[PDB]
């Protein structure tokens, strides 16, 4: 049974930092690239971010390209998403999504229940 | 080189009718085949590639079939934007086409 | 570009000797880079390659005793030469292979003589 | 991806025919993409002229290999076709096209007539 | 990056009616399209990937079709349990994008 | 459960470059294992980690087919732990590979009179590639410190090169399509029975 | 193909001793790896497969451990009928087994 | 209990043909592979080939492949090695061995006596 | 290894005159060979590349032929800086291999 847990949402002010970590359970995870995928509230879907199966090559989104960073542990089974200088429109729901077999980013078969991120004062 | 042999030359057809136009090539091109359609005057507008797989924008009514030595391209329900000439380029060893074939107004 | 081939000289058989091959108008790290020797009145042999990625290619002649390798600090390609022998005596050169047939790509070095002997 | 035919339209025999298509839309340094030239006879079929690939690579047709050269000017973004010893023969309307394999082509240009006679 | 058209951006049918969506790609993505269904609240669900298979336990009244740049998307008899948002995804290369997205409504 | 689209993958009219080999994933169908090795066309067939022979007894949750055209003598790259310019630049299989490489000779499709340039592999790469790790791009390559510019120069290179395939090519430098079946079984229900 | 390295080629030990035989692959075969025992003139013997699952009716000293390229057989108590030539084989590559060079026990 | 007997060796001259057969008993032989492995006089042992329990698929070693031909009769339990053009390398023991089933992977569990092959002139 | 059998050894003769090498390989090597040109005591100087394509620089007196086995070096105009040594070379099997070489002297 693949889950994918999301957690570390919460409300943080423009400017500051925040980390979202998504444990994974029910597969190796420490052999599969992972996705962060993001949702705006009333927007259609946007990829944020992947991340290999050894966490040596790390992709990411023109919108966040710079200011975000996504690593990993194996030995936690973790996914982590570092997000600094957040701006207003960073505010949306946070799902992480099982890649493909070890550095294949081009598959997102099991997605996760996503946290909520409120970047607001 | 090879040569495409196209046929029939001229075709009078009705709106809503089934068209079948045959293409021969001289040696075995297995299955690489293309379908052009051009209006008088215009660039011609690719329909199919691969003998048998559909460009993509194509109305559906298109449909490309055969290997080997013997190809066609059918219409099953003809419309008034399908009176063209259409051509079958060969590319087994480089590109060579085919005389076309004029689908007119009965 | 200019290729410089440095570090060798006479050593005793059976002793390690590390070719040194300098490298100016192209970066060491993302290129071809082969060493091929030649034994004094006898024609050329292949001895190694290393590919853009880092992959390593010996000859039979040389496998487990010589080992290729790169340094981007210093630009500089190297060849460490275990267990020596006296018909590994010749002249020593580093190149840049045309790889594709691309041309002007072609670049050998001087050559560093090697002699092993007691 | 759109391309613009351009070129003098009325040659003289025995003379080079020489044929711009630009593109605007679409690198023609990057990606995979075998920009052709085609030709049509008024009243005839097709005729295939040649393609180069982005890396330069020329294919061309047996029948016209020695007259036709096609090139690539990358700081202006376009492709020149130059067909020379013209006879009364290439008088035809000649388009350029886009294609993402050596086998046919998808995009197609305007076409430009072009009028061989002294 | 590639970009993906759908339409309509939103339609209405009544139930047991074809619904049709289309998407069209920027560029060739072979067969690499993926279409979801989202109900309001409730993470996005794969209905088809490789732009004609159905996922599992997906009801065999969806379906999908196309190969190249245009695909389509297609519910044979609409049900009260299919009003969602439907989205095409490409993943031909990375940025893996999404479509505009599709509201349906019951008439 | 309908027949699994094995057919698709092996009689596929076109099959993509090793740079940009094609992936189809398979699920939620009835396999034909035992019968996709019936005809004598096979010239390579070599399973890692599974055996051929209990493919038609096994449930699997997924099963990748991985499809492109090669050189004959670059056939044996196909393979865990092999090492070379298809290894590295164009299509890695890691360590622990399960599954099996079948590859065949198709001199008469994938082989032009002028020569069939529709084939493509990366030449040139700063890295080797990860398993199963795809690369696309076709950015000119910098070997030297001068900015390319997107144009090829001295140390500037384009990363593809083409295999010029004719007829007249001995069989190790022959077109060759090869099939990579990945057989992947998870913790969740299989549905790619036999 | 994966070339599988016994060492040592061969070994002196008595009665009672403890002996351990190194079988190396050239690249990483997971744990398919099986240990034979082979008298002379007569039918090898299968003694582990996996390289760790102990065959049924073989001598609970025979052990086998080991992983990726390395891998290990041990007999914890030598005894009379226990020298004889021993195989390592992989089954990695299912369809191109490949057996050892083969360790000769023999007796001090 | 398992009983596999070998039969149908003997000196053969180079480039002929030579029958082996194997029978089998106190298993059910039509439930496992069968494979077929030749040791050199002196020599390691080396797999031949190998046959499935309902004998649809049979694969065989490079050195063999396409001169060899394994077939097997589950009605009367028996295996059978066609072995054609022979050459001056062939000359080994051969043994019929049962798969195991145990594992995804081949790998034998009972052999016979094996039959001596002689290939001379 | 790829042996590859190039004669003849020496071929001395004087300035002006055709010049014609011939090199064969054991194996199939289809276009993939290189003729290098080497001074005494220099390093070697590749002169001709996949058999028939001239170097950046390189005179177009040299040329090469031939595909599959068996290849040709020829120079069209024997001159006094053509006297060195030339080796050929399959570049594309490893391992690499050279040629036995050829010795040009003057007549």
């Amino acid at each position: 049974q693949v889950q994918l847990v999301e957690s570390g949402g919460g409300v943080v002010q423009p400017g500051r930092s925040l980390r979202l970590s998504c444990a994974a359970s029910g597969f190796t995870f420490s052999t599969y690239a992972m996705h962060w995928v993001r949702q705006a509230p009333g927007k259609g879907l946007e990829w944020v971010a992947v991340l290999s199966y050894d966490g040596s090559n790390k992709y990411y989104a023109d919108s966040v390209k710079g200011r975000f960073t996504i690593s990993r542990d194996n030995s936690k089974n973790t996914l982590y998403l570092q997000m600094n200088s957040l701006r207003a429109e960073d505010t949306a729901v946070y799902y992480c999504a099982k890649g493909g077999s070890y550095a294949y980013y081009y598959y997102m078969d099991v997605w996760g229940k996503g946290t909520t991120v409120t970047v607001s004062s | 080189a090879i040569q495409m042999t196209q046929s029939p030359s001229t075709l009078s057809a009705s709106v809503g009718d089934r068209v079948t136009i045959t293409c021969r090539a001289s040696q075995d091109i297995n299955s690489w085949l293309a379908w052009y359609q051009q209006k008088p005057g215009k660039a011609p507008k690719l329909l199919i590639y691969d003998a048998s797989s559909l460009h993509s924008g194509v109305p559906t009514r298109f449909s490309g079939s055969g290997s080997g030595t013997e190809f066609t391209l059918t219409i099953s329900s003809l419309q008034p934007d399908d009176f063209a000439s259409y051509y079958c380029q060969q590319y087994k060893s480089y590109r060579t086409f085919g005389r076309g074939t004029k689908v007119e107004i009965k | 570009v200019q290729l410089v081939e440095s570090g060798g000289g006479l050593v005793q058989p059976g002793g390690s000797l590390r070719l040194s091959c300098e490298v100016s108008g192209f970066t060491v790290t993302v290129n071809y880079m082969t060493w091929v020797r030649q034994a004094p009145g006898q024609g050329l042999e292949w001895v190694a390659m290393i590919y853009s990625g880092g992959s390593t290619f010996y000859a039979d002649s040389v496998k487990g005793r010589f080992t290729i390798s790169r340094h981007n600090s210093k630009n500089t390609l190297f060849l460490q030469m275990n267990s020596l022998r006296p018909e590994d005596t010749a002249v020593y050169y580093c190149a840049r292979p045309i790889v594709g047939g691309i041309a002007g790509m072609d670049v050998w070095g001087l050559g560093t003589t090697v002699t092993v002997s007691s | 991806v759109q391309l613009v035919e351009s070129g003098p339209g009325r040659v003289k025999p025995s003379q080079t025919l020489s044929l711009t298509c630009t593109v605007s839309g679409d690198s023609i340094n990057s990606g995979i993409n075998y920009w052709n030239w085609i030709r049509q006879p008024a009243g005839k079929e097709l005729e295939w002229i040649g393609r180069i690939f982005t890396s330069g690579t020329t294919h061309y047709n047996p029948s016209l290999k020695s007259r036709v050269t096609i090139s690539v000017d990358r700081s202006k973004n376009e492709f020149s076709l130059t067909l020379n010893s013209v006879t009364a023969a290439d008088t035809a309307v000649y388009f350029c096209g886009r294609g993402g394999t050596d086998d046919y082509v998808d995009y197609w240009g305007q076409g430009t007539l072009v009028t061989v006679s002294s | 990056d590639i970009q993906l058209t759908q339409s309509p951006s939103s339609l209405s049918a009544s139930v047991g009616d074809r619904v049709t969506i289309t998407c069209q790609a920027s560029q060739d993505i072979s067969n690499y399209l993926n279409w979801y269904q989202q109900k309001p609240g409730k993470a996005p669900k794969l209905l088809i990937y490789d732009a004609s298979n159905l996922e599992t336990g997906v009801p065999s009244r969806f379906s999908g079709g196309g190969s190249g740049t245009d695909f389509t998307f297609t519910i044979t008899s609409l049900q009260p349990e299919d009003i969602a948002t439907y989205y095409c995804q490409q993943y031909d290369n990375l940025p893996l994008t999404f479509g505009g997205g599709t509201k349906v409504d019951i008439k | 459960t309908n027949l699994c689209p094995f057919g698709e993958v092996f009689n596929a009219t076109r099959f993509a470059s090793v740079y940009a080999w094609n992936r189809k994933r398979i699920s939620n169908c009835v396999a034909d294992y035992s019968v996709l090795y019936n005809s004598a066309s096979f010239s390579t067939f070599k399973c890692y980690g599974v055996s051929p022979t209990k493919l038609n007894d096994l449930c699997f949750t997924n099963v990748y087919a991985d499809s492109f055209v090669i050189r004959g003598d670059e056939v044996r790259q196909i393979a865990p732990g092999q090492t070379g310019k298809i290894a590295d630049y164009n299509y890695k299989l890691p360590d622990d590979f399960t599954g099996c490489v079948i590859a065949w000779n198709s001199n008469n499709l994938d082989s032009k009179v002028g020569g069939n340039y529709n084939y493509r592999y990366r030449l040139f790469r700063k890295s080797n590639l990860k398993p199963f790790e795809r690369d696309i791009s076709t950015e000119i390559y910098q070997a030297g410190s001068k900015p390319c510019n997107g144009v090829e120069g001295f140390n500037c290179y384009f990363p593809l090169q083409s295999y010029g395939f004719q007829p007249t090519n001995g069989v190790g430098y022959q077109p060759y399509r090869v099939v990579v079946l990945s057989f992947e079984l998870l913790h969740a229900p299989a549905t790619v029975c036999g | 193909d994966i070339q599988m390295t016994q060492s040592p080629s061969s070994l002196s030990a008595s009665v009672g001793d403890r002996v351990t035989i190194t079988c190396r692959a050239s690249q990483s075969i997971s744990s398919y790896l099986n240990w034979y025992q082979q008298k002379p003139g007569k039918a090898p013997k299968l003694l582990i497969y996996a390289a760790s699952s102990l065959q049924s009716g073989v001598p609970s000293r025979f052990s086998g451990s080991g992983s990726g390229t390395d891998f290990t057989l041990t007999i914890s108590s030598l005894q009379p009928e226990d020298f004889a030539t021993y195989y390592c084989q992989q089954s990695y590559s299912t369809l191109a087994l490949t057996f050892g060079g083969g360790t000769k026990v023999e007796i001090k | 209990e398992v009983q596999l007997v070998e039969s149908g060796g003997g000196v053969v001259q180079p480039g002929r043909s030579l029958r082996l057969s194997c029978a089998a008993s106190a298993f059910t032989f039509s439930s496992y592979d069968m494979h077929w492995v030749r040791q050199a006089p002196g020599k390691g042992l080396e797999w031949v080939a190998v046959i499935s329990y309902d004998g649809s698929n049979k694969y065989y070693a490079d050195s063999v492949k396409g001169r060899f031909t394994i077939s097997r009769d589950n009605s009367k339990n028996t295996l059978y090695l066609q072995m054609n053009s022979l050459r001056a390398e062939d000359t080994a023991v051969y043994y019929c061995a049962k798969d195991g089933g145990k594992l995804w992977v081949y790998y034998f569990d009972y052999w016979g006596q094996g039959t001596l092959v002689t290939v001379s002139s």
